[PDB]
Formats: C-alpha cells, sequence, structure tokens
DNA sequence: GGTCGGCGCCCGAACAGGGACTG
DNA sequence: CAGTCCCTGTTCGGGCGCCG
C-alpha cells in the first residue's frame, strides 16, 4: 500500500545491456536459493526476453561471513540515472565522519526489499541467471522492490531512513551517522567499549522497524604515504642518477625542487659503481629538496564536481601505495598497505583488498568512489577478480600498464 | 482461432517504424509445391490463416531441404522485419559440451517435430508476419498467409521459443527434482540415476506433459539405445566422441575452403589433442577475395599433413565425475602456440583444446602460458563450474621470479610443476644493482621528422665511443638502436644509462618474441650476456655521458 | 539455399590513448 | 604553448565451424 516515488533514465539513454559472466557452482547454487526464495516473497518475479536490459549478477561472502550474499553490478545502471541520485534526492556528506575515533559500517540492504520501485522502471533491473554447462537457458528475473547495489535505493529509501534514526539521533548528538549504497556508516568519539554497545542500540532500534554485521574503522589512525629521500653516507654515480631521476618526476608535484647543483656531480661519464662526494652546494640542495617534500603541495584542495581517480602500484614483497586525486600531481591523498591477504602469493587478492581498502576510504572522507587505474592485465583482472570481492559496492576501473620509472612512492 | 495453451510473448516494433513491405522473390517450381503443401497443412492446423487485402505488409519467403528426410522446411526472409522488431535479450548463454555430463543409470533423447510451428506469437504481432505464395502460374494472384505461431527466420523466434519451453518443462523438474534434462532448443538430453523401470514410465510422463502444450515428440525421432546421437557426439554408457569429421581435400584451394578447413579443425581440437592452425591461418591474412586460388605453403602444407594424420586414428572423451578433481595440462606446441588436455583419470581426456593468440607486439612465454591459464579457467567455469588445478611446463622458481618481479598483477591458480620439454624459462635477467667492473655505456638515439635521418650511439666511461648515421628511422627506433650497439661492443657484463623510457619499458618485461626484426637482435645480444644493468635517467638535464652522447646524435 | 539465435576461431580496419618533438 | 606522429593496444565487423 506504499506510493512509488517515479525514476526516470536520463535524457538520451537507454538502459543497460550488459552480458553475464560465468559463474562457478558455488554462486550459483546460491543464487538458485536466494532467487527463489525472493521470489516467494514477491521481491523479484521471473520475465521474458521481451525485456532487452539485463545486468550482471554473482554472490560473495563479507569478511569472516558464511553466508552467500547476492550482488548485483549495477554500475552501468548507476550511470545511466545519475541526475537522480544527485539533483533532486541528494544525501548530504557529513565531514565530521572522517574525523571521529571509530567508524562501524553496517549492512542496512535488506531494508530496501520493504519499499516497492516503480514500474515502469522495473524493466531497467533485468538479471539473468546462468547454468552450469549450459544445461538450460538463462533464467531471468527483475525486480518489484528497491534492489540492493542500485544508487536510487538509498536516495528513496532516505525519507524512510531518516524518520527511523530520528530518535537514536536525538538521544546520541555527537554520532555521526552516514548512509552510502547499502551501507550505514557510524562514527563516534566513544571509548572502544561504549561504541560498540551504541552499535547494539541502533541494530535493536533497528530492528523493531524491520540490520546485521559489524565492520570496525579508524579513520584517525589513517595515515599518509610521503616522498621520501635516501639517507646515505656514501653515494654512488648509479645513486645520484636515481636520485635526480627521482626528484624531477617529484618536481612536477613539487614546483620548488631543484636539481641544479646535483646534475653538476653527474658531468663527466663516470662508472655507475664509482662513488662522489657531495659537493657544498649539492648538500644543500638536497636538504633543501628534503624540506620541501615535507611541506604541503600548494592549491590542492577537494573539488565536488571532479571525479576521484585512485592510481595503485605493484611494489614487491605485499607493498602496495596508491594515490588519490581529481587533477593530475595534485594528489588529495597518498598512502601504502601492507601485508593483506594474500600477501607473498596472490597479486589479484592482493589487489582486490586493496581497492576495497581505498573505495572505503573515500567513502568517508569524501562521500565518492573513484575510478582506479588498475596496474593488471584486462583478462588477468576479469577472470580472478569475484573470487576475493567482499563488497556490496562495485567501483568503476581501467587497466594501466605503465612499466616503473623511478619509484617515486616507495624507497 | 483457437487459443493455444502456451502463454504468448508481447513483442512491439521499434517506435516510428511501420512493418515490412517487401516483393517476393522468384521461387522453382519443385519450392513451390512444396510450401503448398505445407502451407495447407499448417492453415489446417491453426498454424497459419488466410488474410484479405487489409494487410499491407509482405515479406519473402523460401525453403530448404532437410538433412537426411524427405520433408522441407519453411523459412522466411524477415531481414526488413527484423530491423524494425524490438530488441531481445537471448537466454541461450551457450553451448552444452558432454565433457560435463555426469555418468547417470539411463539416458534418453527426444526431439520436437516442428517446434516453432508449435509455440503461439502474439495477436497484435501476427499482422507483419504477412508472406505471399506465388502459384504455378505467374498470372495467379497467389495465397497471402499470416503467422499464428513463431515463424523461421524472425530474430525474435529462438529467444521467445527456449524461454517458452523453459516455461514448460519447470513443473515437470519441480516434481521431478532427479531428472536432468539438458535442453537446448527443443531436443532434450532425459537422463536420471533412477531404475530403468521407472524411467521409461517417466520418459513417457515426460511425453504426456508436452502433449498437454502442443509439443509432439514423435517416435521417429526417440533414441533409447546408446550410442545417443547428441549435439553432434556420439554418446556411449562409458565415452565420447564428435561425430564423423570430413576434411574437404581439394587440389586447388580457395580462401573460402581455407575458413572452411580451419573451421572444421578448430571443432575438432576439442577431443583430438595436437591440432595446428598456424600456418593455414597465415593464408588468410592480407587477402580479401573469397573465391581467390591461393597456393598451399609449405609449413602450410606440413601442418594440414600432421592434422589428418591426427584425424586418422579415433580418439574419444570420458563424462565428469564430481568425486575426483579436475587436471588440465598445457604443452608449448609452436612458437606462439599452446595445447592443453583436461582429464580426470591419465590419459582419459574430458576435452582437449588450443590456444594461438597474439597479444601485443612485445611477449614471452611466460605472458602466453599465463594468457593460456585464464582461458582455460573460464572455459571449466562454463563446463564444470570449478577451476582445475594445472600441471604446467615452467618451474616453481622460474614462476616465482617472474610474478614477483613484474610490476603489473599477475597470478595462476593452484598447479604444479610437470617436467615435459620444451619448458618455459626466462632467457634473461636484469641486475637489480650496478655491476662492479663492468663498462658503464651512455646510450642515446635521435632522428628528424622530416628527413626520416637519425644518429645512435654511445659514450663509455673507458673512452669508447661510437656513432652509427640511420636512414628512415623514427627516435624510437633509434634509442633502440643505440642500446643494441652498446650490447655488441660490450663484455659479459654491461651497465646501460638510457634516457628513453620506451625502450626501457620493452626490454624490462624480458620479452623473448618481437614483432620488430631489432627488438629480436636486442633479445638475442641480451640472452649471450652473463649480467645486464639498465638505467634511466631524465634527459636534457646534463647527466653523465648521457648529454655528451645527446649532442652527438642530434643531428 | 543465401532466414534467425547461440558459442567458438581467424583476420584487418577503425578506433583510442599515451611519449616525444615542434610552430 | 597545441599540434602532430610514432607506437601500441583495444574493439568491432565478417567469414567459417558447430548446434537447434
Ligand atoms: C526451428 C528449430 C530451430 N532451427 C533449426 N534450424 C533452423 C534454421 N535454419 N532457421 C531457424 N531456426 C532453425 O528447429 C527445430 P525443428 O524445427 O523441431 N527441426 C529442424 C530439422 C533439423 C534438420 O534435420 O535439418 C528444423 O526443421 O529446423
Ligand atoms: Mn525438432
Ligand atoms: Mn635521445
Amino acid at each position: 500500500p506504499i506510493e512509488t516515488v517515479p525514476v526516470k533514465l536520463k535524457p538520451g539513454m537507454d538502459g543497460p545491456k550488459v552480458k553475464q559472466w560465468p559463474l562457478t557452482e558455488e554462486k550459483i547454487k546460491a543464487l538458485v536459493e536466494i532467487c527463489t526464495e525472493m521470489e516467494k516473497e514477491g521481491k523479484i518475479s521471473k520475465i521474458g526476453p521481451e525485456n532487452p536490459y539485463n545486468t550482471p549478477v554473482f554472490a560473495i561472502k563479507k569478511k569472516d561471513s558464511t553466508k552467500w550474499r547476492k550482488l548485483v553490478d549495477f554500475r552501468e545502471l548507476n550511470k545511466r540515472t545519475q541526475d537522480f541520485w544527485e539533483v533532486q534526492l541528494g544525501i548530504p556528506h557529513p565531514a565530521g565522519l572522517k574525523k571521529k575515533k571509530s567508524v562501524t559500517v553496517l549492512d542496512v540492504g535488506d531494508a530496501y526489499f520493504s519499499v516497492p520501485l516503480d514500474e515502469d522502471f522495473r524493466k531497467y533491473t533485468a538479471f539473468t541467471i546462468p547454468s552450469i554447462n549450459n544445461e538450460t537457458p538463462g533464467i531471468r528475473y527483475q525486480y518489484n522492490v528497491l534492489p540492493q547495489g542500485w544508487k536510487g535505493s538509498p536516495a528513496i529509501f532516505q525519507s524512510s531512513m531518516t524518520k527511523i534514526l530520528e530518535p537514536f539521533k536525538k538521544q546520541n548528538p555527537d554520532i555521526v551517522i552516514y548512509q552510502y549504497m547499502d551501507d550505514l556508516y557510524v562514527g563516534s568519539d566513544l571509548e572502544i567499549g561504549q561504541h560498540r554497545t551504541k552499535i547494539e542500540e541502533l541494530r535493536q532500534h533497528l530492528l523493531r522497524w524491520g540490520l546485521w554485521m559489524g565492520y570496525e574503522l579508524h579513520p584517525d589512525k589513517w595515515t599518509v604515504q610521503p616522498i621520501v629521500l635516501p639517507e646515505k653516507d656514501s653515494w654512488t654515480v648509479n645513486d645520484i642518477q636515481k636520485l635526480v631521476g627521482k626528484l624531477n618526476w617529484a618536481s612536477q608535484i613539487y614546483p620548488g625542487i631543484k636539481v641544479r647543483q646535483l646534475s653538476k656531480l653527474l658531468r663527466g661519464t663516470k662508472a655507475l659503481t664509482e662513488v662522489i662526494p657531495l659537493t657544498e652546494e649539492a648538500e644543500l640542495e638536497l636538504a633543501e629538496n628534503r624540506e620541501i617534500l615535507k611541506e604541503p603541495v600548494h592549491g590542492v584542495y577537494y573539488d565536488p564536481s571532479k571525479d576521484l581517480i585512485a592510481e595503485i602500484q605493484k611494489q614487491g614483497q605485499g607493498q602496495w601505495t596508491y594515490q588519490i586525486y581529481q587533477e593530475p600531481f595534485k594528489n588529495l591523498k597518498t598512502g601504502k598497505y601492507a601485508r593483506m591477504r594474500g600477501a607473498h602469493t596472490n597479486d589479484v587478492k592482493q589487489l582486490t583488498e586493496a581497492v576495497q581498502k581505498i573505495t572505503t576510504e573515500s567513502i568517508v572522507i569524501w562521500g565518492k568512489t573513484p575510478k582506479f587505474k588498475l596496474p593488471i592485465q584486462k583478462e588477468t583482472w576479469e577472470t580472478w577478480w569475484t573470487e576475493y570481492w567482499q563488497a556490496t559496492w562495485i567501483p568503476e576501473w581501467e587497466f594501466v600498464n605503465t612499466p616503473p620509472l623511478v619509484k617515486l612512492w616507495y624507497q | 482461432v483457437p487459443i493455444s495453451p502456451i502463454e504468448t510473448v508481447p513483442v512491439k516494433l521499434k517506435p516510428g517504424m511501420d512493418g515490412p513491405k517487401v516483393k517476393q522473390w522468384p521461387l522453382t517450381e519443385e519450392k513451390i509445391k512444396a510450401l503448398v503443401e505445407i502451407c495447407t497443412e499448417m492453415e489446417k492446423e491453426g498454424k497459419i490463416s488466410k488474410i484479405g487485402p487489409e494487410n499491407p505488409y509482405n515479406t519473402p519467403v523460401f525453403a530448404i531441404k532437410k538433412k537426411d528426410s524427405t520433408k522441407w522446411r519453411k523459412l522466411v526472409d524477415f531481414r526488413e522485419l527484423n530491423k524494425r522488431t524490438q530488441d531481445f535479450w537471448e537466454v541461450q548463454l551457450g553451448i552444452p559440451h558432454p565433457a560435463g555430463l555426469k555418468k547417470k543409470k539411463s539416458v534418453t533423447v527426444l526431439d520436437v517435430g516442428d517446434a516453432y510451428f508449435s509455440v503461439p506469437l502474439d495477436e497484435d504481432f501476427r499482422k507483419y508476419t504477412a508472406f505471399t505464395i506465388p502459384s504455378i502460374n505467374n498470372e495467379t494472384p497467389g495465397i497471402r498467409y499470416q503467422y499464428n505461431v513463431l515463424p523461421q527466420g524472425w530474430k525474435g523466434s529462438p529467444a521467445i521459443f527456449q524461454s517458452s519451453m523453459t516455461k514448460i518443462l519447470e513443473p515437470f523438474k519441480k516434481q521431478n527434482p532427479d531428472i536432468v534434462i539438458y535442453q537446448y532448443m527443443d531436443d532434450l538430453y532425459v537422463g536420471s540415476d533412477l531404475e530403468i523401470g521407472q524411467h521409461r514410465t517417466k520418459i513417457e510422463e515426460l511425453r504426456q506433459h508436452l502433449l498437454r502444450w502442443g509439443l509432439t515428440t514423435p517416435d521417429k525421432k526417440h533414441q533409447k539405445e546408446p550410442p545417443f546421437l547428441w549435439m553432434g557426439y556420439e554418446l556411449h554408457p562409458d565415452k565420447w566422441t564428435v561425430q564423423p569429421i570430413v576434411l574437404p581435400e581439394k587440389d586447388s584451394w580457395t580462401v573460402n575452403d581455407i575458413c572452411k578447413l580451419v573451421g572444421k579443425l578448430n571443432w575438432a581440437s576439442q577431443i583430438y589433442p595436437g591440432i595446428k592452425v598456424r600456418q593455414l591461418s597465415k593464408l588468410l591474412r592480407g587477402t580479401k577475395a573469397l573465391t581467390e586460388v591461393i597456393p598451399l605453403t609449405e609449413e602450410a602444407e606440413l601442418e594440414l599433413a600432421e592434422n589428418r594424420e591426427i584425424l586418422k586414428e579415433p580418439v574419444h572423451g570420458v563424462y565428469y565425475d564430481p568425486s575426483k578433481d579436475l587436471i588440465a595440462e598445457i604443452q608449448k606446441q609452436g612458437q606462439g602456440q599452446w595445447t592443453y588436455q583436461i582429464y580426470q583419470e591419465p590419459f582419459k581426456n574430458l576435452k582437449t583444446g588450443k590456444y594461438a593468440r597474439m597479444r601485443g607486439a612485445h611477449t614471452n612465454d611466460v605472458k602466453q602460458l599465463t594468457e593460456a591459464v585464464q582461458k582455460i579457467t573460464t572455459e571449466s567455469i562454463v563446463i564444470w563450474g570449478k577451476t582445475p588445478k594445472f600441471k604446467l611446463p615452467i618451474q616453481k622458481e622460474t614462476w616465482e621470479t617472474w610474478w614477483t618481479e613484474y610490476w603489473q598483477a599477475t597470478w595462476i591458480p593452484e598447479w604444479e610443476f610437470v617436467n615435459t620439454p620444451p619448458l618455459v624459462k626466462l632467457w634473461y635477467q636484469l641486475e637489480k644493482e650496478p655491476i662492479v667492473g663492468a663498462e658503464t655505456f651512455y646510450v642515446d638515439g635521435a632522428a628528424n621528422r622530416e628527413t626520416k635521418l637519425g644518429k645512435a650511439g654511445y659514450v663509455t666511461n673507458k673512452g669508447r665511443q661510437k656513432v652509427v648515421p640511420l636512414t628512415n628511422t623514427t627516435n624510437q627506433k633509434t634509442e633502440l638502436q643505440a642500446i643494441y650497439l652498446a650490447l655488441q661492443d660490450s663484455g659479459l657484463e654491461v651497465n646501460i644509462v638510457t634516457n628513453s623510457q620506451y625502450a626501457l619499458g620493452i626490454i624490462q618485461a624480458q620479452p623473448d618474441k618481437s614483432e620488430s626484426e631489432l627488438v629480436n637482435q636486442i633479445i638475442e645480444q641480451l640472452i649471450k650476456k652473463e649480467k645486464v644493468y639498465l638505467a634511466w635517467v631524465p634527459a636534457h638535464k646534463g647527466i653523465g655521458g648521457n648529454e655528451q652522447v645527446d649532442k652527438l646524435v642530434s643531428a
């Protein structure tokens, strides 16, 4: 008996038509049980080939979670409805969420199934379930309620969500709550003990309105990865050549970096392993270059109208560096990960973990997901990344192949 | 017209476009008799109905012979209607493979006679499916019908039939969960572990369940005893094989005959191990004429004779046992070619295959091996829904050195080393630190965009120098040439300093083959060396001999 | 015969995007 | 400075095979 909110595509755009990729046996069996139960509960209903739209579907398991979770790759549908969840029913991003001592993530995606979807828009939520060895044709479905993973679901449910959180926000005015996709970010400066207690108060407060899992964060402990120069008492020609090339590349970010006096030490055609003493002017140029790298870049600030871009570099030995920016050489944030799951054995699991950690930080700081430049081949990534995905959202990515230059982000 | 028991599928045209209006092409008098005989029988069965002059649409119609039968098949040239028909999403996601079949006690295969003619079409859409049957006389106005069922030739018929067929089989599969029904269009592969007594009953129950909706299962197409003819294979109780393949032998080969030859070789590669098409596919390149006669190269004739000798021996596959592991082993066939065998027991192959794509102008065996593993992984998930355990002709230490030191993220699933030459390895290793006691070469190269002239050379720490003029070259080719010069004129250990990101990025990827003859020469020199250390420095910064050698090669 | 859909392979042409140099 | 071009990779169009 609920009124449906009318939703339309962007002017001059059709629905998504993405082919379903092959799925493993454990994922298909999980999707059949889920889609049968969702069909029995009226959440989804079967359709036919007269619906020309389709969106891929697979299943995941969150961190330390045994239950399978249906996940739809609504990335193409979210692009074709962008003017809806930004212009009309936008969600504000609190700037104080990144400053809290502890932030917890709650999966509230099951609450979207309580609101019906606009009848004229259900045609675009179509998805197909594959079968092993193509025993049967594709079993197609479409959503009758607000789907999980669609950027229009939290916008429509925002009015219903605020009235559920109003009693809790009133009793706890210092706790910050942010909603992104199927996740609810609850942050507070409270002690770790009573913080989890306030989380359980919110879980029971949500169970009364018809809501589980907990992923803890600590944004105040997030550190950046600066550009560092070596500290050696005996420099060689090869050391100084690598030092000049690194400072020359870093000069694109810090315009005050100078390499004139250091290049004068490389005037002759010397052997690489030959020791070179640093002149008096070169020592001052290196020390001043170290002090510049401590200063923040001039004129770097986040623009809400610009997209976020994240580049990742493989540094070996389980080391992974990343930079987030909107304009080139104006990095809003740098960082480095180490000893993630699959370290020293699986690059794809390490890279998949890194993308999730980077995307989570971008949601807390700016409330936006970045487009990734992945250092991986397209076929290698599109073959394994679903085996390690543990998040209810999926960021956009492109594949790059940039051979290492002068190891700028890692000593 | 009676209502069909099957629920119709609502079909629309694309907005702002009318139905087709095409004139009927001339038919042979032997095809006209076949159409009038079929159109009269389908009209009696309610599959087509007459239309008056109020129907302004028309579409050509023809017919082809049925294979191994005297009956005919009615086809409509709906090429103009498909352009203006709404887009459909095909539910057929792939083709089933016998290597994915599990062993069952009983197996039954049955076809559906005139499958498209037993599924209704949307009443609001039957108008545009109008055709004209010409008579034996050109002056006779002819009889005009419209389709009340799914026509053959309309782009929506297969997608509608497959979804319609699935909806009819759903109540039977729901009541009989222990029955495996492989559904490909109308061809039904029914197998079960039930006893043979109850199996024939469930088969007859299925033949009666399909009969309630107008789907007839003729006893002519019924199959009760092995071998079963299913999807172009021969299914036996313990093995399977493809139906006999006939390679056409031609004294004079055309380009279209090569495409028909390569197509059957790719089809044979699914079970026949060791099929190559590298030399034969090299005949299809650079040629733009299907009917042009092309001579067979010496390498193409040898490759063809080897494929014919493989097709002489009989091969067979086995079925899938979910209780045992899946194993895939790869071998390095030729240069750029790879073959694999997927099996569970030794020499009992479930299926075979081959990989031979050339990705990039510069590659190595480890990259191509990684690409073959990924192709087999996705192929195995389609057929068996799981990733097999690999046996790879690459040392564990060799792979450990590659994936750890490579800048891209790369990975191979759970595998083990199988010692079957030729073994995949790395042919040279660039040092991570400069070499003590090795001559340091500062290389550089440049060229003019207009005159296409340039120089390339080096300057070393021991005073050695060289500059070579080059004609019809580019800045990239000269900088690659300068590194080649330093590799020629150096000892077994050499330190090279360049400012070319292009040249450095190619060499650091450790290629062993290249489309560029210059890079192949650089590779050959890198294998002869014992220690090579490459280093990059920025240009135009006055660094070492790189500035002195930049001014020497500037012209 | 020259109809449709699905999947596979092979090829070239068109497209797409970054270093390096020049007006 | 923007404009190229040299190089490389990707995507798509079209032929065949095979199945219904
Ligand atoms: C209509 C449905 C699918 N289908 C098969 N071929 C085509 C085609 N060329 N164009 C369009 N749809 C086609 O076919 C199943 P059927 O009708 O039950 N039996 C076959 C006879 C096979 C033979 O012995 O050759 C037929 O009559 O087609
Ligand atoms: Mn049939
Ligand atoms: Mn140069």
